[PDB]
C-alpha cells in the first residue's frame, strides 16, 4: 500500500531513524523528508517520490526499487546492493558511495561525481560515463565493462575483478593502484 | 548468515564525512 | 516504564490543564471584559502492536489487529467570546461595546493591542488611557483643560460642552476594531489581545457601520464566567484525575507482585 | 542477535528535548512478562546442561575402570 | 563470572542515581525560581569482539523544565517575577555572571539590590546595581526600570536610575552550574540584555517541579531496580550450580 | 500546584476589593469624599506544550 | 569538577543536595489603623520607628 501521516509514526525512533524493513509498502508519500536514515530493504517500494530528503543513509538491499526521481537529497550513502534499479537518474545528492552490487544497473548519467568508493560489481552496465569522478575504490568486479572512458578521476584504487581492460583512460589521476 | 542481524562494530553514520562515505 | 503508566499519566496532566485553566476563570469571576477559557481534551495516536505493517482494516477486529491508545492530551485552551452583561456605572470615561468589537491601544513597544475592557480614564496631559497600565487610547483623544463634562456618542464621537458657548465641541472619534475569529487572538494579560495568524487581519471601522458594534458612555461589560459551569466542571475534573491515580497505582502493584513471587 | 520487531512505545512528552513535531518520544519494545520467562528459562536450561555432563562424566569414569 | 551480574549491577546503581536526581526536585518543590532536572536513560553497547549482547544504560540529565513556575502574589514591591520565558543576570561570591530565576529582591545597607540568595542583581551598565542610600520609595518597572525616591522628595521626583537586565537566551544552550545558576554551555559567551521580556512586579515564581511526574517515575524507577537485582541473583545461582563439573 | 496559587491570587484581589469596599462604605458621611473602584486585570498567559 | 564538557551526557551528570531554608525574611508592609480612645497609643503613619 502507501505511507501516511500516521503510517510513518509507527516506525520513528527518537532520532528520526526510518526502518521499514520487509514492511509491505509500496511507496512514500511525495516530497517526503526522513531527519535520519531510511531503511527500505526488501520491500515492494517500486518507484521513490519526487522530492524526498535524507538526512542519513539509504539502505534497500534485496528491495525492489527500480526507479529513483531526480532531486532526491542523501546525507549519507546510498547502499542498493541487490536491488531491481535499471538506470540511475541525474541530479541526485549523493553524500556517500553508492554500492550497487548485483545489480541490473545498465546506464550511469554523465559528469557522475561519487563521494566514496562505486560498487557495480556484477552488473550489466556497458561502459562508465566520460567524466565519471570517484573520489573513492572503483570495483567493477564480475562486470561487463571492458572499455575505460577517455577521461575519469579515481582518488582510490581501481579493482577490475577479474574483467580485462582493452583501453586505459589517457587522462587519470590515481591516488592508489590497480587490482585484478 | 540470518538477515537482519545486529553487528558487533560502532554504527556507520552520518556526520563526519569519514563515515558517510569509507565503504 | 510500563506503557499503561504513561497512558494514565496523560490523563492526569490532561486533568491538572484543565484544573489550571479552571481556576483562572474563577481567579477573573469579576473582571472587566474577561472571557472565559475552557479545556479542549482529544485522544492521543492509536498504534499497531499485533500487526507493525500498518494496515488497521485488514482484520481489526481480530487480535492481529488490535489498536492500544496513548492517552489523552488537552488540545487548545479555547476562548468563549460571548457577549457579557452590562454594568452601570457613575463614571464618564468607561465605555462599552454592544455587541462584536474591540478597543484599541497602543503597547509600548508599538503595536496596538485590542480588549473588551472599557475602563478608562486621563493622564496628566489629558489623553485618554486605561485605568490600569495607563497605555494610551487608538486614536489619541485629548481632552482641553475648560472641559466640564465628556459626551462620547454611539458612534464613539467624543465632545466636550465649555461654558461661553452652545453647542458640544468635538475633540476626536473612537473606532474599534473587529477580527474574523476572535478566538485566535493570543491573551497577554492585562485585560489585552494581540493578533495572530488565526485571528486574521485587523478589520477597522466607526463603531456602529458595517456590523460593528456601539460604544456606550458609563456602561461596563461583566465578565462572561459562569461560576456554577466551572464548580460542575471542578467536580468531575477531580473524580477523573482520582481515577487515573487508581490504575496507576494498580499497575504498581501488579508489577510488585512479579519481581515478588518470581 | 536479532532485535525484536514490535514497535516501539511511543509516549507522549511534548516538554522532553528529543520530542517530536508531535510531541511524541519512542521508548524501548522490552516487555517485562517476556524478559522475566526468559530469565527463569535461560537458568534453568542452564542448570540441566551441567547435570548431563557431570552425569556424562562419570560414565567416561566407569568406563575406564571397566575389566579392572 | 558472568558479567551479566555486573551489567546488572550497573544498571541497579544507575537506578538509584536517577532516583536521587528525582529526590532532589522533590526536596525542591517550594524553591523560588527552581527549574526542575529532567532524568533519562541512555543505551551504551559494548562494541568489540562477540555476539552485541552486551548494552550497559546510564543514567544522565538531558535538560531541564523551562516552563513558567507557580505565581506567588505577596505585594511586595522588592518581589518580581519573569513573564513568560526570560532570565535575570546575577553575579555569584566569584563574581561570575550566571542567570536566575529568583526575583525575591532586597536592598542592603550600602544600597546594592541582590537577591535572596545575595548574589547582585546586573542591570543596564553590565555592573551591579546600586541605589542611592536614603530612599523613600522604590518601585520596580514592568521591563526591569528601576526608579527611586529620594527621602523627602515630593511625589513628582520618580526618577529612573537602573535597569535590570534580563536575559532570553535558547533554553537548550543553558545547563544548571553547581550553585543553581543556568549559565552557556559555551564558556566566554556575552549575554545579551533583551528588552522584550517583562517583569510582574509584586509576585513571586516557584518552581515547577511537577510532583505527580517525580512519583510515577519512583515507581518505575523502584521496580526496574528490583528486576536487575533478581538478575543478579540469578547470575550467582548459575555459577554456584556450575561448579560441580570441577567437582570429581 | 499551579492551580494553588491562581486561586491564591483570586483570593487576595478579592480582599483588595473587599478593602475598599469597606472603605467607602465607613466614610458614607464624610463631607467631599469620593468613592473608589478597584480595577481588575488578569495577569500573563504562559504557553504550555508546543 | 570539569568545566562544561558534555553536561548532558552521563558523564557530566550532576546531582543536588537537597535544600534549606535560607532566610526568614521580615516583610515591613504597612498594616492598618486601629482607632482606639486611649490617649497614649500613638502610630506612625509610613517608615519610622519608635525608640526606647
Amino acid at each position: 500500500y502507501e505511507l501516511d501521516y500516521y503510517s510513518k509514526f509507527g516506525h520513528t525512533d527518537n532520532y528520526g531513524n526510518l526502518d521499514l524493513r520487509n514492511k509491505p509498502y509500496t511507496q512514500l508519500p511525495s516530497g517526503f523528508v526522513v531527519k535520519g536514515n531510511l531503511n527500505i530493504s526488501q520491500t515492494p517500494i517500486k518507484k521513490l517520490p519526487k522530492g524526498l530528503d535524507v538526512g542519513g543513509s539509504l539502505e534497500a538491499t534485496n528491495s525492489a526499487l527500480k526507479t529513483i526521481r531526480s532531486g532526491t537529497k542523501i546525507k549519507g550513502y546510498a547502499n542498493l546492493l541487490g536491488s531491481k534499479i535499471e538506470s540511475w537518474p541525474r541530479g541526485i545528492k549523493l553524500g556517500g558511495y553508492l554500492n550497487l552490487t548485483d545489480t541490473p544497473l545498465k546506464t550511469l548519467p554523465a559528469k557522475l561525481r561519487v563521494k566514496g568508493d562505486l560498487s557495480v560489481i556484477r552488473t550489466p552496465i556497458s561502459a562508465l560515463p566520460e567524466g565519471l569522478v570517484v573520489d573513492g575504490n572503483l570495483y567493477i568486479g564480475g562486470s561487463a565493462l571492458q572499455v575505460f572512458p577517455d577521461t575519469m578521476t579515481v582518488k582510490g584504487n581501481i579493482f577490475l575483478g577479474g574483467n580485462k581492460i582493452t583501453k586505459w583512460p589517457s587522462n587519470l589521476t590515481l591516488g592508489g593502484a590497480v587490482a585484478p | 548468515g540470518i538477515p537482519g542481524a545486529l553487528s558487533n562494530q560502532p554504527p556507520a553514520d552520518a556526520s563526519i564525512p569519514q563515515d558517510v562515505a569509507q565503504m | 516504564m510500563h506503557p499503561a503508566l504513561w497512558v494514565s499519566k496523560t490523563g492526569l496532566d490532561a486533568q491538572q490543564t484543565n484544573i489550571a485553566t479552571i481556576s483562572n476563570n474563577l481567579a477573573n469571576a469579576s473582571t472587566v471584559g474577561y472571557k472565559k477559557s475552557r479545556a479542549v481534551f482529544e485522544d492521543l495516536f492509536y498504534q499497531n502492536i499485533n500487526q507493525p505493517g500498518g494496515q488497521s482494516s485488514q482484520n481489526t477486529e481480530l487480535p492481529s489487529g488490535l489498536m492500544l491508545g496513548a492517552g489523552s492530551k488537552v488540545v487548545a485552551t479555547q476562548k468563549v467570546h460571548t457577549h457579557g452583561n452590562a454594568q452601570t456605572t457613575t463614571n464618564a470615561l468607561d465605555m462599552m461595546v454592544e455587541g462584536d468589537g474591540f478597543f484599541q491601544v497602543t503597547l509600548p513597544d508599538g503595536n496596538i493591542g485590542y480588549t473588551r475592557n472599557g475602563q478608562f480614564t486621563l493622564n496628566g496631559e489629558g489623553t485618554l488611557v486605561t485605568s490600569g497600565s495607563g497605555y494610551p487610547v487608538e486614536p489619541e483623544i485629548v481632552i482641553p483643560e475648560d472641559a466640564i463634562s465628556i459626551t462620547v456618542g454611539t458612534d464613539g464621537e467624543v465632545s466636550v460642552r465649555v461654558r461661553g458657548q452652545q453647542d458640544n465641541q468635538v475633540v476626536g472619534q473612537l473606532t474599534i476594531t473587529d477580527f474574523v475569529n476572535p478566538g485566535g487572538l493570543e491573551p497577554i494579560g492585562q485585560n489585552l489581545y494581540l493578533p495572530t495568524g488565526a485571528s486574521g487581519d485587523p478589520q477597522e471601522g466607526v463603531p456602529g457601520l458595517d456590523g460593528l458594534g456601539e460604544i456606550r458612555q458609563s456602561m461596563l461589560e461583566a465578565s462572561n464566567v459562569n461560576v456554577t459551569e466551572e464548580l460542575v466542571n471542578m467536580i468531575e475534573a477531580q473524580r477523573v484525575y482520582e481515577m487515573n491515580s487508581k490504575v496507576i497505582s494498580s499497575v504498581d502493584k501488579m508489577m510488585s507482585f512479579v519481581n515478588q513471587q518470581l | 542477535i536479532v532485535e525484536s520487531d514490535k514497535p516501539l512505545s511511543a509516549e507522549y512528552n511534548p516538554d522532553h528535548p528529543l520530542a517530536n513535531e508531535e510531541g511524541y518520544i519512542y521508548k524501548p519494545n522490552v516487555n517485562v512478562m517476556e524478559e522475566m520467562a526468559n530469565m527463569i528459562s535461560a537458568s534453568r536450561a542452564y542448570q540441566t546442561n551441567v547435570q548431563v555432563a557431570d552425569s556424562s562424566k562419570q560414565m567416561l569414569l566407569r568406563t575406564l575402570q571397566m575389566g579392572q | 563470572m558472568d558479567r551479566a551480574l555486573f551489567l546488572a549491577m550497573s544498571g541497579a546503581k544507575q537506578n538509584m542515581q536517577a532516583l536521587q536526581l528525582r529526590a532532589n526536585n522533590l526536596a525542591n518543590v517550594s524553591t523560588t525560581g527552581f527549574r526542575a532536572d529532567l532524568a533519562q536513560a541512555r543505551s551504551m553497547q559494548a562494541y568489540g569482539e562477540g555476539h552485541p549482547s552486551r548494552v550497559f544504560s546510564m543514567t544522565e540529565r538531558p535538560g531541564h523544565n523551562f516552563a513558567q513556575g507557580s505565581v506567588i502574589t505577596t505585594g511586595r514591591d522588592l518581589d518580581v517575577t519573569i513573564e513568560g520565558s526570560g532570565w535575570i543576570s546575577v553575579l555569584d561570591h566569584t563574581g561570575k555572571e550566571g542567570l536566575t530565576r529568583n526575583g525575591n529582591l532586597k536592598v542592603d545597607q550600602n544600597g546594592m539590590l541582590t537577591n535572596a540568595s545575595g548574589h547582585l542583581v546586573l542591570g543596564e551598565n553590565d555592573a551591579p546595581i546600586t541605589l542611592p542610600i536614603p530612599l523613600s520609595k522604590i518601585e520596580i518597572g514592568r521591563d526591569g526600570t528601576i526608579s527611586v525616591l529620594p527621602q523627602g522628595a515630593p511625589a513628582e521626583e520618580f526618577q529612573a536610575v537602573d535597569r535590570i537586565k534580563l536575559v532570553k537566551p535558547n533554553d537548550q544552550s543553558l545547563f544548571k552550574d553547581t550553585n543553581g545558576l543556568f549559565r552557556h554551555k559555551t564558556p566566554n559567551q556575552p549575554y545579551e540584555a533583551d528588552a522584550t521580556v517583562s517583569l510582574q512586579t509584586g509576585a513571586i515564581e516557584g518552581s515547577n517541579v511537577n510532583a505527580v511526574g517525580e512519583m510515577t517515575a519512583l515507581i518505575d524507577l523502584q521496580r526496574q531496580f528490583e528486576m536487575q537485582v533478581k538478575m543478579m541473583s540469578t547470575a550467582e545461582e548459575m555459577d554456584k550450580s556450575s561448579d560441580s563439573l570441577l567437582r570429581m
